[PDB]
């Protein structure tokens, strides 16, 4: 109260200092029953990926995603992101996602960059310089390899140009290495554009297959179709909390509701816009999210000069929230029920009043509107004054302010 | 509930106290208006047992020990006079009941004990006997009561009844306390509405701004809805302490009326109600006051020739109290506010020299008693 | 040939419960008393968006085809009905004036006189939207005045460029939303149970 | 910079001058109601019940006092009551006497 | 009545329709007060020849 009042002196009467606020007593979450995960483990587990010059692309939409559930495992031979960090990845939202899938030997795995130039990189799989995304590559010698070589796995080593960010193409043409007419057909400098690897099970590490899968990312004008995961928590009751539905954040007493939602309503509204109740996705069940309580709070006391114990009104609060006395104008606190009716001293609210009084204390009470009389009226009964007294009434009214001016320029600028 | 907006709003300084301590006086003033309305009072007069009031009849207006403990007429009106994000509410100091004895006691002290309870201890009088001092304090002299007791009381009775039936028949009567409800009930709901204005920042749901931005952007963004959300309250603000003001000139004029019509019998023409006034019954209403103004009013007149004067032996005769008239054929002298004839004598009249000064006088007899 | 809508074509204009209330919104809305076209057929342009209406027996009409092209180049989008649920496709075929017998490149896929069905589609930018009602009444081709609100079916996160429609093959009705305010009354039990065509008379306004 | 030290600051003042527009008002009302008591309370005697101080009044005098003025209002209170039985009229004569 | 402007000035929200019920407000009262001043009179009373 003395810094409220900016003074070491506390003259008597009531005075707010403070709100207050009950705190959130924990964070809930609720979104949907986990479904629609996408289908990135579907490619990953598919029985072979292709020809890197042909390699697989899967596009994926509709789905939430959870891309740790993938770099979370040691299992693969590496994983790898560019661009952005794997965790963030769990944040995101986008209108289109890809997994892009291929065979590489264990050497030229490294042409799996931003920016790279070689074979791979050139011919087969272009990843830009500013690439956004993750590579996942492990071993496969012994799903690929076969004895005198497999060949279901070629690169194109040879190509007209360089291929443009994350193309694909289909595209093959005779490699003419000198003088000869190529035109074509196979021959003496007229290479083969579709080379193997020729994969064989006794290969040592850098010859031997390793399977890879690439994940490209879009956002569009057209809105996202994919997004991360749709986080929850426990549903505690009867409590003020923190809260979360379906992205409608905020704090609140979460309580049960008869609120007859139609089966498409998500949140509820009061006649002022405000918020009232919602659906939990997780269940049927509409919760009426009353406001969190709080009220402010005011300090009673007598004047600091004649005594320095005070009192406590929490406004409009019930004392289940906060010696005491519950009011219709809130909880009395350090203050005496005594209810015996008095003048009323200090002001609170609702018929109460309180006062310092004697062994001294603070009581608060219901005040006394002055003496009951009853007059002694009846049809023929008269009361006359036998005598008067003359008497001197002060009234005190004000008529000037202080004249006062200001220059607007001068206080604004000066 | 946001720390990033609170510590911005400290850069406004003083603002958001300054607005909380004019809505503190304005609340504070609320009690000051209801204490100087009703509590004029000294001490709380009570009702006695046997109604005996001379004939008429005030059960409508005294409470009712069997129900708050009102009257019937306020019950009435406290039956046709007909959210909380960071805005309170705060109660009345004397509530509705408290009201309704300070309205029983000022009731009953205008009943047993006419103006003396306001100017001093109450004093008992018969109802019968205050009612005649009333009327001569309008210029018709007391027997005029006392010849038409009956008729007056039925006259008295009768005119509560209608009011009772008045109340009881339309809401539409009520208007300067429902429009009281009204305007703050449209003010607190704009307040209210005015969060979910954006201010052309990029969203008014705050969250929005502290979870999608950058705080080099978010502060740019929450100061436009602080700018927004801070001029709503200062209209708010200003508005409520003009509206204080306006009540205020309306409680001095309802504190006024308490003193005078009430506690008092006023002779300020067409103050406490239309017609020669004779006394008021104040009733409790929600947010206000009620004033039962009770008012003579002359009704069933009758054309006469008048003189300014009489003449008698030469000397000129002017009427004491009263007004000089005839049927056509004899004089007479009437209190000026009721007819009722007085044959001309020396001691209704008094002399002012000769029959030549006065324009339009006339003869006629003067009979010395 | 034309007919009076009277109060038809509100639906629910977002996923809020209200209760005892009156809530105002702009959106794209038929307007009270609107002139319906009559019916009892060809291609018809969408504008901003359409209302569809029909008094079958037994859920007759087949489906509906909306786009730019009707016709190839892109995917239209496609919408089909099986007894009391619903087929939805986006395709770019290329049929002749008979294509519920002509029956791809599509990149979209989804499943679901005595009665009267009405239907609101809707482009919202915000991807596109469906709402529907059913009702019985009686036995009359004329739409009998009457209150009711077209709630959500279904949100298509597609992406189709829509200026057309056709419909696959009793009385039917098509109109146009318009951008106008609406007032809407709200029971208790969250449900749109009276409206104002805010625009539509001085009274009204 | 500056605009938003002017934005603040000139706020600030229309604020002040706003409440102080308020606030004389109030006090043109308490000037006007000294007048008025002036008038009738000094230079007249007020017939207007607890108007000039409680009891009837009889006479004020006005004392200044630094931004406003006191008024002593000197009033007349009745104070030492007796009962009596009373009646409303008294026959003489089947006629009937009043006061 | 430039449409660029009327579009931004939605969004300030209640300002610029409160405005109106408060001049509204004020605008009334002047017919009260003119009102209240002369007809006090029961009825239009008109002098003698
Ligand atoms: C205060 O809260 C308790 C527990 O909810 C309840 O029993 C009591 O009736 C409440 N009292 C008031 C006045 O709100
Ligand atoms: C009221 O307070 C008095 C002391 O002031 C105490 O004796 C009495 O028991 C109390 N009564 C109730 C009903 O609390
Ligand atoms: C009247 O009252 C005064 C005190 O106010 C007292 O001094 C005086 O003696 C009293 N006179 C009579 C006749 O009672
Ligand atoms: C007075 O009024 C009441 C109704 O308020 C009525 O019942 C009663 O008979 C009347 N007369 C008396 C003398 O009470
Ligand atoms: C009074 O006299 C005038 C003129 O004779 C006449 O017009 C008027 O009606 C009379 N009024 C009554 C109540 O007799
Ligand atoms: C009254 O009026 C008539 C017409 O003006 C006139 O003849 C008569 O003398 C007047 N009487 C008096 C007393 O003025
Ligand atoms: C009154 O009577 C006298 C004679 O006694 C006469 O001279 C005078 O004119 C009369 N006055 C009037 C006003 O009739
Ligand atoms: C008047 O008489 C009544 C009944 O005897 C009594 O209650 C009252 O106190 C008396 N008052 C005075 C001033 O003697």
């Amino acid at each position: 109260t003395k810094c409220t009042l900016k003074s070491f002196t506390v003259e008597k009467g009531i005075y707010q200092t403070s709100n207050f606020r009950v705190q959130p007593t924990e964070s809930i979450v609720r979104f949907p029953n986990i479904t629609n995960l996408c289908p990135f483990g579907e490619v990953f587990n598919a029985t072979r990926f292709a020809s890197v010059y042909a390699w697989n692309r899967k596009r994926i939409s509709n789905c939430v995603a959870d891309y740790s559930v993938l770099y979370n495992s040691a299992s693969f031979s590496t994983f790898k992101c560019y661009g952005v960090s794997p965790t963030k990845l769990n944040d995101l939202c986008f209108t289109n996602v890809y997994a892009d899938s291929f065979v590489i030997r264990g050497d030229e795995v490294r042409q799996i960059a931003p920016g790279q130039t070689g074979n791979i990189a050139d011919y087969n799989y272009k990843l830009p310089d500013d690439f956004t995304g993750c590579v996942i590559a492990w071993n496969s010698n012994n799903l690929d390899s076969k004895v005198g070589g497999n060949y279901n796995y070629l690169y194109r080593l040879f190509r007209k140009s360089n291929l443009k960010p994350f193309e694909r193409d289909i595209s093959t043409e005779i490699y003419q290495a000198g003088s000869t007419p190529c035109n074509g057909v196979k021959g003496f400098n007229c290479y083969f554009p579709l080379q193997s690897y020729g994969f064989q099970p006794t290969y040592g590490v850098g010859y031997q297959p390793y399977r890879v899968v690439v994940l490209s990312f879009e956002l569009l004008h057209a809105p996202a179709t994919v997004c991360g995961p749709k986080k929850s928590t426990n549903l505690v009751k009867n409590k003020c909390v923190n809260f979360n539905f379906n992205g409608l954040t905020g704090t609140g007493v979460l309580t049960e509701s008869n609120k007859k939602f139609l089966p498409f309503q998500q949140f509820g509204r009061d006649i002022a816009d405000t918020t009232d109740a919602v659906r939990d996705p997780q269940t049927l069940e509409i919760l009426d999210i009353t406001p969190c309580s709080f009220g402010g709070v005011s300090v009673i006391t007598p004047g600091t000069n004649t005594s320095n114990q005070v009192a406590v009104l929490y406004q409009g609060v019930n004392c289940t929230e906060v010696n005491v006395f519950q009011t219709r104008a809130g909880c009395l606190i350090g203050a005496e029920h005594v209810n015996n009716s008095y003048e009323c001293d200090i002001p609170i609210g609702a018929g109460i009043c309180a006062s310092y009084q004697t062994s001294q204390s603070i009581i608060a009470y219901t005040m006394s509107l002055g003496v009951e009389n009853s007059v002694a009226y009846s049809n023929n009964s008269i009361a006359i004054p036998t005598n008067f007294t003359i008497s001197v009434t002060t009234e005190i009214l004000p008529v000037s302010m202080t004249k006062t001016s200001v220059d607007c320029t001068m206080y604004i600028c000066g | 509930d946001s720390t990033e907006c609170s510590n911005l709003l400290l850069q406004y300084g003083s603002f958001c106290t300054q607005l909380n301590r004019a809505l503190t006086g304005i609340a504070v003033e609320q009690d000051k208006n209801t204490q100087e309305v009703f509590a004029q009072v000294k001490q709380i007069y009570k009702t006695p047992p046997i109604k005996d009031f001379g004939g008429f009849n005030f059960s409508q207006i005294l409470p009712d020990p069997s129900k708050s403990k009102r009257s019937f007429i306020e019950d009435l009106l406290f039956n046709k006079v007909t959210k909380f994000n960071g805005l309170t509410v705060l109660p009345p100091l004397l509530t509705d009941e408290m009201i309704a004895q300070y309205t029983s006691a000022l009731l009953a002290g205008t009943i047993t004990s006419g103006w003396t309870f306001g100017a001093g201890a109450a004093l008992q009088i018969p109802f019968a006997m205050q009612m005649a001092y009333r009327f001569n304090g309008i210029g018709v002299t007391q027997n005029v009561l006392y010849e038409n007791q009956k008729l007056i009381a039925n006259q008295f009775n009768s005119a509560i009844g209608k009011i009772q039936d008045s109340l009881s028949s339309t809401a539409s009567a009520l208007g300067k306390l429902q429009d009281v409800v009204n305007q703050n009930a449209q003010a607190l709901n704009t307040l209210v509405k005015q969060l979910s204005s954006n201010f052309g920042a990029i969203s008014s749901v705050l969250n929005d701004i502290l979870s999608r931005l950058d705080k080099v952007e978010a502060e740019v963004q929450i100061d436009r809805l602080i700018t927004g959300r801070l001029q709503s309250l200062q209209t708010y603000v200003t508005q409520q302490l003009i509206r204080a003001a306006e009540i205020r000139a309306s409680a001095n004029l309802a504190a006024t009326k308490m003193s005078e019509c009430v506690l008092g019998q006023s002779k300020r023409v067409d103050f406490c109600g239309k017609g020669y006034h004779l006394m008021s019954f104040p009733q409790s209403a929600p947010h206000g006051v009620v004033f039962l103004h009770v008012t003579y009013v002359p009704a069933q007149e009758k054309n006469f020739t008048t003189a300014p004067a009489i003449c008698h032996d030469g000397k000129a005769h002017f009427p004491r109290e009263g007004v000089f008239v005839s049927n056509g054929t004899h004089w007479f002298v009437t209190q000026r506010n009721f007819y009722e004839p007085q044959i001309i004598t020396t001691d209704n009249t008094f002399v002012s020299g000769n029959c030549d000064v006065v324009i339009g006088i006339v003869n006629n007899t003067v009979y010395d008693p | 040939a034309y007919t009076n809508s009277f109060t038809r074509g509100v639906y629910y204009p977002d996923k809020v419960f209200r209760s005892s209330v009156l809530h105002s919104t702009q959106d794209l809305f038929l307007p009270f008393f609107s002139n319906v076209t009559w019916f009892h057929n060809p291609v018809l342009p969408f504008n901003d968006g359409v209302y569809f209406a029909s008094t079958e027996k037994s859920n007759i009409i087949r489906g509906w085809i909306f786009g730019t092209t009707l016709d190839s180049k892109t995917q239209s989008l496609l919408i089909v009905n099986n007894a009391t649920n619903v087929v939805i496709k986006v395709c770019e075929f290329q049929f002749c004036n008979d294509p519920f017998l002509g029956v791809n490149n599509c990149t979209f896929e989804y499943v679901s006189f005595k009665n009267l069905r009405e239907f609101v589609f809707k482009n919202i930018d915000g991807y596109f939207k469906i709402y529907s009602k059913h009702t019985p009444i009686n036995l009359v081709r004329g739409l009998p005045q009457g209150f009711s609100a077209l709630e959500p079916l279904v949100d298509l996160p597609i992406g189709i460029n829509i200026t057309r429609f056709q419909t696959l093959l009793a009385a039917y009705y098509v109109g146009y939303l318009q951008p106008r305010t609406f007032l809407l009354k709200y029971n208790e039990n969250g449900t749109i149970t009276d409206a104002v065509d805010c625009a539509l008379d001085p009274l009204s306004e």
